[PDB]
RNA sequence: CUGGGUUUGACAUGCACAGGACGCCGGCAGAGAUGUCGGUUCCCUUGUGGCCUGUGUGCAGGUGGUGCAUGGCUGUCGUCAGCUCGUGUCGUGAGAUGUUGGGUUAAGUCCCGCAACGAGCGCAACCCUUGUCUCAUGUUGCCAGCACGUUAUGGUGGGGACUCGUGAGAGACUGCCGGGGUCAACUCGGAGGAAGGUGGGGAUGACGUCAAGUCAUCAUGCCCCUUAUGUCCAGGGCUUCACACAUGCUACAAUGGCCGGUACAAAGGGCUGCGAUGCCGUGAGGUGGAGCGAAUCCUUUCAAAGCCGGUCUCAGUUCGGAUCGGGGUCUGCAACUCGACCCCGUGAAGUCGGAGUCGCUAGUAAUCGCAGAUCAGCAACGCUGCGGUGAAUACGUUCCCG
C-alpha cells in the first residue's frame, strides 16, 4: 500500500493513489466540490497534467491545515510525491516543470517593535 | 547608556539555570510578598558579610533558603548569637521556620557580584580609583576558572560633584555570543557627596552544556 | 532586491489557442483575488465578439490598437525652487507596455453599465477604429505634459 | 504605589469591587498581570533577564 | 423586562418603613431607581450631588429612574 | 498506576523536564515506558473585526505547546516529592492523573 | 477640587506612662469618613514574648519639583559597517603607521605590498521556529485492511506502517566540476536536492552621538511642609462644543448591498470560567447545567473573501450608519452629567477628496480575519502575539532625503 505526504507553508495531507477513472475521495465529498473555484482544480492537477494522468488514476486524500489553496498545494506535491512509487519514468517530466519541491517561500518572523510583516507606521518628513 | 542589558539573564533559559524558582497556584503575588521582604531583610543584614546570590526556592509552605556569602567567620562566629539570628529575625517577620544553610562559594574573585561590592568598598576606602579598579581585575582575572573581565564604575567620582564613566577590560568579553556563559552583578554605593553605581560582567569559557 | 538592479525574471504561460505572447499577461492582471473564472470566461467569450466584429485576428488588432493607445509622455509632480512642476519622462517600451494595459482595465470599468461582455468588447473595437474611451482619455495625459514643457528640461 | 494603596488592595474588606490586583513588586497598579504578577515594566525586566518563559521581543 | 436594578439600599429602607407604615423622608444617597411599587407611598432624598427637591408621590407613576426628572443643570432659556 | 503530562511552552522545557522527572522514577528503582507526546490544545477562536481599510500582515495564533505523556510504576510515599521539590522551568503546568 | 473626618495618624518601628481589651459580628447618626452602640472582653503567667486604643517621644507618609547630580531603560542615526587597545617607528607637537592601497561580499571574514607585528568591539560566529528525511513513537487523538456504526462525536477493538507528535542525527560546507580568478580570495552556471552560495528574517541595537522619554516602575544627597501638600470618603469633572491637527474604522457602490440556505482548516486560555441537544426571544440576555488543570468539553461537529441560486440597473438610493425619541439587555451597591449592545422610528457630511504627504519586490502592501491578561464592566475598531487567496512592474543611482 502506497501512502505518501504531502504539505504546503502550513498544509499537510495523507495521499495514497490507486488505479482507477479520475477520482479524489476528499474527508466526505469531491474534488469538484471542495475546490469550486476553477484555479485551485488546475493547481492540483497540474502535475497530473504535464502528463495527462487524471482520468486514468484515483487519488484517496486526507488533508488538513491552511486554507482552499494551501490544502490544493498540499495535495499536488502529494501527488507528486506519489507518483515516485508507481513509475519512476515521468520523474525528470516533473522535475523539468519544477515538482516535489517545496516553495521555500513562508511566514516571516515579527513582534514587538513593529506591528506588522516588515511594516513600520508611517513617518511624516518634517 | 546603551542598551547593555545584564547578560546573565540571557543565557539562563539555554545554558545557564535560574537563580530563585518556585511553582504557585494563585499564591506565587503571596509568596513574592515575603520573598521581597526577605531580600531586604539580607540586603540589610548579610551585605555586611559579602552575599553573591540568594537562591529561594519553595517547599511545602515552611522554607528554601540558599547564601553564597564571601567571608566566611564573620556572618558565623558564634553558634546561636550571629548565625541563628538571621534566623530568629526572619521567624519573627514571617510565620514559617527557616532550615537555613549556609554554605560558602569555591572562590570570591570568580564571582561578579563579589568583585562588585570589593570595588564599591574600595572607593569608598578613598584610595585611587584608578588604582583600586586595577587592583579589582588584577585579582579577579588570576584565571581561578575565569577568561575575561570588565568593570565600569559611574557617578560623582574623585571626591568631586562631576560625573566621569572609566572603562576597563581584559582577555574576551564577547557579548553577542550565546556561548559565553557571562555573570553579572549590580549594585549602588553611597559617599559622602553621591551615589555611584559599578557594571560587572565575567565571562569565564565558552561552555554549551548541552 | 529592491533598488539593487532587476530581480531574477519568472517565466510566463502562453496560450495554445491563438498563439500570443500578449494574450495571458492581461489574463493574469485581471485574476483579481477570488474572481478568476467569471472574469476569464467573459474575456473568452469577448475574444470572438471582436473577432467577428472587426474581421480580423484577434491578436493583431490589439497589437495594433496599443500603438494608437501609446501616450509621449506622462504628468508626474517634481518640485524645485519653491514650486511644483508637472514635468514628464520619456516612454520606454515596456513602461508604456504596461501603462496601455492598465489604463485599458481601469477605463473598462468606467462605462457604469451592468453588461461585463459589453464593457469589455465594445471598447477594443472604438480604441481600434480610433475613438476609444482610452484613446480619448489618453489626451489630456499629453495636454498637460505638454503645457507644463516649459519646465520639462532637468530630466527628472 | 502610594503605600495607602499597596496596603487597601492587600486588605479584607467587606465588598467585591474593593479589591484590586496592585503588583506587589512596587504598586504600579497598570498592565499587572494574573499569572505573571507583576505590572508591564516590573514583568518585562524578569522578560528580558529570561526569569519567565513566552518571551520573544523580535522585529527590532 | 420588568427586572432592571433593583436598588437593594433603598428596597431595605422601604422595607423597614412600611413595617411601620409612615410616609416620612427616607435619608439616603439614593439616586439609581424606584421601579418597584414599594418604592410608592414614600419619599426619599434624591442625591444628585448638588442639591435635593422634594416631590409627591402615587400608584400611577410606573416608568423612570429616581434622578432623571431635572438634570444637574437647570433649563430657563436667558 | 498514575500517568503524568508535563507541557512547555518555548519548545525545550518539554524535554529538558520529562529528561529529569521520568528518570526519577527510574533512581528510585522501577519500570516505565517511553515518550508518547501530545501536539497541543489549540481550540480555534475568531470573533473580531479590524480598521479594514490599511488590514494586511495576515496571521494567526502563531504558538506552540507540547505534552509529554508518560506513566508511572510503582508508587511510593518518596516518589511523590520529587517534582514538587523544584519546577525549574516555570512553564511546566505538570498534572499527576 | 466642592464640603467633612483622622490629624503621632489610613500604612511600619525603637523607648516612657498605663490596660485587658484590641481584633471581630449586627443595627444606628448617617453622603461616608467617623463617632456612639450590642457581643467577644486575650493567647502565656507575675516576668512579660505577640495585639493595639489613645497618652509623651523620635517618625510613617511626600503622586512636592529637576532626566542638567545619578543607578536603571521603548524609539532613532542603523543592522550602518565601522570603532579601539599592546608593542614598535617617526616628528620639539596636536599626533601618523597599523585602519592608505585590489578585489568579492551588506561588511575592516580573506589575503596581497607597504615600519609594521597582534588583538578587541560589530560583522563573522552559534541556534530557536520554518524548509525535507531517518531513530526513538502511541493518548484523551488518525485510520489503511478487519468489526461495530448509524449521522453531532474513530464514539468503541486492532495498526506505529501514514503525517500531524518531537529528543538526537543526516541534510546546504564554494563541498565538487566547467568559464572567469596574482593560480590568491571570490564570482556565473551545472548536481544530487526540501532548502546553495551570509534559504527566511530574527534574540543579537557595537566604542558613541542627541544632558533623548521617565525623580509617576523603584532607590537616591541637597531644596520645601507635616495639625499638613500625609490620609478617608458623598459628589465634580480630565470624553464638555462649531474647532487648528494625528497611527486612522464605518462608506462613496456591479471587483457593491439584501436577505433563506452553504465546505475546509490554521487553531490561545478555563477555577469563583468558557459554557452545548432541547424549552424560552426578531435581540443584547435570562431559571438551569452533561462536559470539564482539558489532542476530549467548552469559543458549539465549530466564519468569511470566493463558491451554485433571486434581485436592485448606476441614484444621496434597498449600499451608508452618525445623531435622536422610546423597549430596554449587559457587568457593575452603583450605567444620570458617564461604558458596550439588538431592536420600532426620524435618517445627516460624504458621489474615491485639491497644493501635499505616506506603506510596499515574494506569500510584501490591499481586497474576507484574530483577543486572551490588562476589566467585575465596556471605548478595544489603535497595541502584544498573530492564519488564508493571491497578481503589477524593475533602464540606474543623474535626482529629494540619510
Ligand atoms: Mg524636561
Ligand atoms: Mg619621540
Ligand atoms: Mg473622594
Ligand atoms: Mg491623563
Ligand atoms: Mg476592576
Amino acid at each position: 500500500p502506497i501512502q505518501t505526504v504531502g504539505r504546503r507553508k502550513e498544509a499537510v495531507v495523507r495521499v495514497r493513489l490507486v488505479p482507477g477513472t479520475g477520482q479524489f475521495n476528499l474527508d466526505g465529498r469531491t474534488l469538484e466540490n471542495y475546490f469550486p473555484n476553477k484555479v485551485h482544480q488546475q493547481l492540483i492537477k497540474a502535475p497530473l497534467v504535464t502528463v495527462d494522468r487524471v482520468d486514468q488514476f484515483d487519488i484517496y486524500a486526507h488533508l488538513d491545515g491552511g486554507g482552499p489553496s494551501g490544502q490544493a498545494g498540499a495535495l499536488r506535491l502529494a501527488i507528486a510525491r506519489a507518483l515516485i512509487l508507481v513509475q519512476p519514468e515521468d520523474r525528470p517530466a516533473l522535475k523539468k516543470a519544477g515538482f516535489l519541491t517545496r516553495d521555500p517561500r513562508a511566514i516571516e518572523r515579527k513582534k514587538y517593535g513593529l506591528k506588522k510583516a516588515r511594516k513600520a507606521p508611517q513617518y511624516s518628513k518634517r | 547608556m546603551g542598551q547593555k542589558i545584564n547578560p546573565h539573564g540571557f543565557r539562563l533559559g539555554i545554558t545557564t539555570e535560574w537563580k530563585s524558582r518556585w511553582y504557585a497556584d494563585k499564591q506565587y503575588k503571596d509568596y513574592v510578598k515575603e520573598d521581597v521582604a526577605i531580600r531586604k531583610l539580607l540586603a540589610t543584614g548579610l551585605e555586611r558579610a559579602g552575599i553573591a546570590d540568594v537562591e529561594i526556592e519553595r517547599t511545602r509552605d515552611r522554607v528554601r533558603v540558599d547564601i553564597h556569602t564571601a567571608r566566611p567567620g564573620i556572618v558565623i562566629g558564634r553558634r546561636g548569637t550571629e548565625a541563628d539570628r538571621i534566623r530568629a529575625d526572619l521567624e519573627k517577620l514571617t510565620g514559617k521556620q527557616v532550615q537555613l544553610n549556609i554554605l560558602e562559594v569555591k572562590n570570591p574573585e570568580s564571582q561578579a557580584q563579589l568583585v562588585a561590592q570589593g570595588v564599591a568598598e574600595q572607593l569608598s576606602n578613598r584610595v585611587a580609583f584608578r588604582r583600586a579598579m586595577r587592583k579589582a581585575i588584577q585579582s579577579a582575572m588570576r584565571q581561578p576558572n575565569v577568561k575575561g573581565i570588565r568593570v565600569q564604575c559611574s557617578g560623582r567620582l574623585g571626591g568631586a560633584e562631576m560625573s566621569r564613566s572609566e572603562f576597563y577590560r581584559e582577555g574576551r568579553v564577547p557579548l553577542h555570543t550565546l556561548r559565553a556563559d557571562i555573570d553579572y552583578g549590580l549594585y549602588e554605593a553611597k559617599t559622602t557627596f553621591g551615589r555611584i553605581g559599578v557594571k560587572v560582567w565575567i565571562y569565564k569559557g565558552d561552555i554549551v552544556g548541552g | 532586491m529592491p533598488r539593487k538592479g532587476p530581480a531574477p525574471k519568472r517565466p510566463l504561460v502562453n496560450d495554445p489557442v491563438y498563439g500570443s505572447q500578449l494574450v495571458t499577461q492581461l489574463v493574469n492582471k485581471v485574476l483579481l483575488e477570488g474572481k478568476k473564472s467569471l472574469a476569464e470566461r467573459i474575456v473568452y467569450g469577448a475574444l470572438e465578439q471582436a473577432r467577428e466584429k472587426t474581421g480580423t485576428d484577434p491578436v493583431v488588432t490589439l497589437k495594433r490598437a496599443l500603438d494608437n493607445v501609446k501616450p509621449a509622455l506622462e504628468v508626474r509632480s517634481r518640485r524645485v525652487g519653491g514650486a511644483t512642476y508637472q514635468v514628464p519622462v520619456e516612454v520606454r517600451p515596456d513602461r508604456s507596455t504596461t501603462l496601455a494595459l492598465r489604463w485599458l482595465v481601469n477605463f473598462s470599468r468606467q462605462r457604469r453599465e451592468k453588461t461585463m461582455v459589453e464593457r469589455l468588447a465594445n471598447e477594443i473595437l472604438d480604441a481600434s477604429n480610433g475613438l476609444g474611451a482610452s484613446v480619448k482619455r489618453r489626451e489630456d495625459t499629453h495636454k498637460m505634459a505638454e503645457a507644463n514643457r516649459a519646465f520639462a528640461h532637468y530630466r527628472w | 504605589a502610594k503605600k495607602a494603596l499597596v496596603h487597601k488592595a492587600n486588605k479584607k474588606p467587606k465588598f467585591a469591587v474593593r479589591a484590586y490586583t496592585r503588583c506587589n513588586k512596587c504598586g504600579r497598579p497598570h498592565s499587572v498581570y494574573r499569572k505573571f504578577g507583576l505590572c508591564r515594566i516590573c514583568l518585562r525586566e524578569m522578560a528580558h533577564a529570561g526569569e519567565l518563559p513566552g518571551v520573544q521581543k523580535s522585529s527590532w | 423586562k420588568k427586572g432592571p436594578f433593583v436598588d437593594d439600599h433603598l428596597l431595605k429602607k422601604v422595607d423597614v418603613q412600611n413595617e411601620k407604615n409612615t410616609k416620612q423622608v427616607i435619608k439616603t444617597w439614593s439616586r439609581r431607581s424606584t421601579i418597584i411599587p414599594d418604592f410608592i407611598g414614600h419619599t426619599f432624598a434624591v442625591h444628585d450631588g448638588r442639591k435635593h427637591v422634594p416631590v409627591f408621590v402615587t400608584e400611577a407613576m410606573v416608568g423612570h429612574k429616581l434622578g432623571e426628572f431635572a438634570p444637574t443643570r437647570t433649563f430657563k432659556g436667558h | 498506576k498514575i500517568r503524568i503530562r508535563l507541557k512547555a511552552y518555548d519548545h525545550e522545557a518539554i524535554d529538558a523536564s520529562a529528561r529529569k522527572i521520568v528518570e526519577t522514577v527510574t533512581r528510585t528503582g522501577a519500570s516505565v515506558v517511553g515518550p508518547v507526546p501530545l501536539p497541543t490544545e489549540k481550540n480555534v477562536y475568531c470573533v473580531i473585526r479590524s480598521p479594514h481599510k490599511y488590514k494586511d500582515s495576515r496571521e494567526h495564533f502563531e504558538m506552540r505547546t507540547h505534552k509529554r505523556l508518560i506513566d508511572i510504576l510503582d508508587p511510593t510515599p518518596k516518589t511523590v516529592d520529587a517534582l514538587m521539590r523544584i519546577d525549574l522551568p516555570a512553564s511546566v503546568d505538570v498534572n499527576i492523573q
